[PDB]
């Protein structure tokens, strides 16, 4: 089940405002929008799937995930989105033109009100310097947002993402998620 | 139309061979349209509750000591084109609000009151909708049985649900079977100039219903 | 209604004056002329096979030779074609003269105009008289834009044949047909005029707009 | 995907019985798009030079002596309903810049700079659009290879040129088979509050590719 | 030619049904030889390493985050009828080099250098070669797959060895499968006049290979 990933969980907007990301007139084209590990076992954006949640019961996965992207702007706007994948072990991309040269997607939301990524393969291994490599998945501007006059000029994009058939857990443990400890009485 | 929600995947039956109003209660029950705009923070309808006080439904359901059906929901967003938002329509079942604003004792703990637990026929609204007033993370409500209502896309939500309960009958009163929750995770945006509130109308449709147990 | 006239070779056909060379004798210095063969020396065929962009052809050279005054006598010339990437000759005397390689046609100047043709020369399968790009390639660091040595089609020197120098002064007219011709992947007609010979440049200033102005949008003359 | 531009109504094939680079070339490479504005007077790239120092395509054309392939070209705009404008897409082969600004000799006559012949990735921008900066006429550009982009209509252009030159080979650095010419035919006018730049994407897709002569 | 050595009695092959490149890495890769002189003490090459920063082989390395692949080595030892000795030519999976020079503690242990351990594309040398820098006896070195090239007979030897792994696929760069050894057991005797240096040239043809995740 594809549940909505919060990408934007810094300090600013804390509310519901916290599962949606944003983009705007004023952003020139060729520039990023917003970025994310795709890891489920982290902290993190994924600390709000199922799929993330779920993970934290076992100690290993692997498999195959499918990141998934919902345009709410209005149905006279356009534009472009890049949304890329760069797979574990190579950095941040920099630049546009690098980040084309990988596994990407062009986006037009005049077409598609949705697209769909699917990231071939990830999971953990070991045996915090180790600080477990992983891919990340990028989203930039192909074209700055085209809006038509007495439109709003700023929408949000919202993320949400799930595993996929092979994907597999093993080992179970319990979670760290809760400190309680049998509040009862 | 394009898409109906079939939650869980399993159509209304009647009772697995007690009594069933043949056709009678077979018609489109249309609620009191909600009005969306900018700050607004959602609602909840707690179902076999909404249908209790109005209707020929209504009067079987107080007159009846057991009750079984199934429904069918329509969420309809009218608005413009240069109107944008999503919202989240969502069936979940033993919908449970809770009591906020933390005192913990035995005691003084704060309990919702019952025009807080059951609405009505006007629903309610999310104090906080973030955890959907259950304490529970609402990025995971896409679990349930959902439809998203997105007026770039279609304006039109629609889900079949069948009767869902650890026993076959059980009382329409008391026990409210599952809440319909309506959340608007993306904020309604417009131009200034354009109508400032969007209607939201749930048209509800009580199929295949049964009642046993009367009382004079 | 015939096509034939509108077809590619009739459009080419027709020789016309495609260049003019002098020749005097003092007998050392200069006693001969060169000509460096090139279509685009005048404006009437460059703009015609400047709306092609490759073209496949032969040549056919005519030489009418006169004297300053026009009388005629029976004076023998040598006419001499270096094919692309012979040397041409540096004096009446000089050696380049008796090369084999280099054919001639030994005619009198009060026989009838000398002709001769010529293949299609180019190491490419056609000429381009348009070309994106430097020659080099060794890698050029950075005047060398657009001029590609493919379309060298030789050249012709013209002697007077004597063991002294003979007085007389010459010019030659020369006529040039075009033969077989195909053309390919066609262009627009220039509307600026030309500037330099060899390209495209043009005045950025005073520039011509393509069709004369009138009255009024709306008054049809 | 409407209508396509089959230019010179002939597909691209491989050397007439030189090596293949198998699929390994086959993809799409999207370059930066262009800002188009009121005042914006056109741009070109010099073909076979865009992708010479970018992606796989690019190592292989500057470590290989000699080179052959066609294209694919994409070129979309996109805009609202309330913009307006066309613009002329056109292939047009052996572009060849000129100098302008005349002064007429064998010595100064300005010759175009190499940043002005082969522009990179980024493409160019004509000075003076009404002679193509070829001194030629560009109301007689639709000769070439063409479509046009007119935002009333359809949006998108795509056009497919075969490999065209006199020889079968021929070096990717040093010369540019054609050029892809983009101009603001009719300005671009917009209502006041509107998106005030309209962005062009192009996107080139190298099918059928060769290379040879590897340099270690 | 006349004896190949066949590692594990077991060829290599592809993936037991992830990308191949096609014949593409097919082809010899030469080392710089190595010059064996009277007191030569031995060589070794950390394999999945020596052609990391070298060749076509070594870009698709780098920037593929998996690697699966076998090889055939070949080492030639060109030498006269006049010189004699032995060098013994074995391929020892994941071998480990260690700290000598003893001290014993968890913090001061002389663990080795990145240099020494994985030397690059030139080979390291032993210091101490009878204990094989392993602290295991030479003596038994025959167990893993070898072969003794020996200037009194054949000069050349060949060996063909799997990819062997607990896992299918592995990093090219951090995880070393299998080291080279060569050792002088028999020193190199030759009479006066006659050259000095013999040359040792091994020549290496990873056959078999596969990549995945590329970096761009």
């Amino acid at each position: 089940v594809e549940t909505i990933l919060e990408v934007n969980n810094t300090t600013e907007a804390t509310g519901l405002t916290r599962l949606l990301i944003p983009v705007s007139s004023q952003n020139k084209a060729d520039e990023l929008c917003a970025a994310f590990m795709v890891d489920p076992g982290r902290i993190g954006p994924w600390q709000s799937t199922l799929v993330g949640q779920i993970c934290r019961y076992y100690t290993q996965w692997s498999g195959s995930l499918k990141v998934t992207f919902m345009f709410t702007g209005s149905f006279m706007a356009t534009g472009k989105m890049l949304v890329a994948y760069s797979p574990p072990g190579s950095a941040q991309p920099a630049n546009r033109e690098t980040a084309m040269l990988g596994t990407h997607v062009i986006w037009d939301f005049g077409l598609q009100s949705s697209v769909s990524l699917v990231i071939p393969w990830i999971s953990n291994t070991h045996f915090n310097y180790d600080y477990y490599t992983a891919g990340v998945v990028t989203l930039w501007y192909q074209t700055n947002y085209v809006v038509p006059p007495e439109t709003p000029g700023e929408a949000y994009i919202i993320a949400m993402g799930a595993a996929q058939d092979n994907f597999t857990l093993k080992i179970c443990k319990d979670t760290d998620e809760v400190t309680q400890q049998a509040v009862l009485q | 139309a394009a898409n109906i929600v079939l939650a869980y995947g399993e159509w209304p039956e009647y009772c697995p061979d007690p009594t069933r109003p043949d056709v009678s209660v077979n018609r489109f029950y249309t609620l009191d349209s909600k009005m969306w705009q900018e700050n607004s923070t959602g609602w909840y309808w707690k179902f076999p509750d909404v249908l209790n006080k109005t209707g020929v439904f209504g009067q079987n359901a107080q007159f009846h000591y057991l009750y079984r059906s199934g429904f069918c929901l329509h969420v309809q967003c009218n608005a413009s084109k240069f109107h944008q938002g999503a919202l989240l329509v969502a069936v979940i079942p033993e919908f449970v609000i809770a009591g906020r604003g933390s005192n913990t004792k035995p005691n003084e703990a704060p309990h919702p009151g019952f025009t807080t637990t059951f609405p009505g026929t006007t629903g309610a609204t999310f104090h906080d909708p973030y955890v959907l007033d259950s304490g529970v993370p609402l990025s995971q409500a896409l679990i349930y049985p959902h439809q998203w209502v997105n007026l770039r896309t279609n304006n039109c939500a629609t889900v079949i649900v069948p009767y869902i309960n650890a026993v076959p009958f059980d009382s329409a009163i008391n026990h409210s079977n599952f809440g319909l929750v309506v959340v608007p995770v993306s904020p309604l945006k417009y131009s200034s100039g354009a109508t400032t509130a969007i209607p939201i109308t749930i048209t509800i449709a009580p199929l295949n219903s049964e009642f046993g147990g009367l009382r004079q | 209604n015939g096509v034939l006239e509108t077809t590619i070779n009739h459009f080419f056909s027709r020789s016309g004056l495609v260049g003019v060379v002098n020749l005097t004798d003092g007998g050392d210095t200069t006693g001969y002329a060169t000509w460096d063969i090139d279509i685009m020396g005048f404006v009437q065929l460059r703009r015609k096979c400047e709306m092609f962009t490759y073209m496949r052809f032969n040549a056919e050279f005519t030489f009418v030779t006169t004297t300053k005054s026009g009388e005629a006598r029976p004076y023998m010339l040598q006419y001499m074609y270096v094919p692309p990437g012979a040397p041409k000759p540096t004096g009446r005397d000089a050696f380049q003269w008796q090369t084999a390689t280099n054919p001639s046609v030994f005619v009198k100047l009060t026989d009838p105009p000398a002709q001769v043709s010529v293949p299609f020369m180019s190491p490419a399968s056609a000429y381009q008289w348009f070309y994106d790009g430097y020659p080099t390639f060794g890698q050029h660091p950075e005047t060398t834009y657009g001029l590609c040595p493919n379309n060298m089609m030789g050249t012709f020197a013209v002697r007077v044949v004597s063991r002294e120098a003979s007085q007389l002064k010459l010019q030659t007219r020369v006529y040039m047909k075009l033969k077989h011709v195909r053309a390919w992947v066609p262009r627009p007609i220039r509307s600026q005029p030309y500037l330099l010979k060899n390209f495209p440049n043009y005045d950025s200033s005073k520039i011509t707009n393509s069709a004369r102005d009138r009255s009024s949008i709306k008054q049809a003359n």
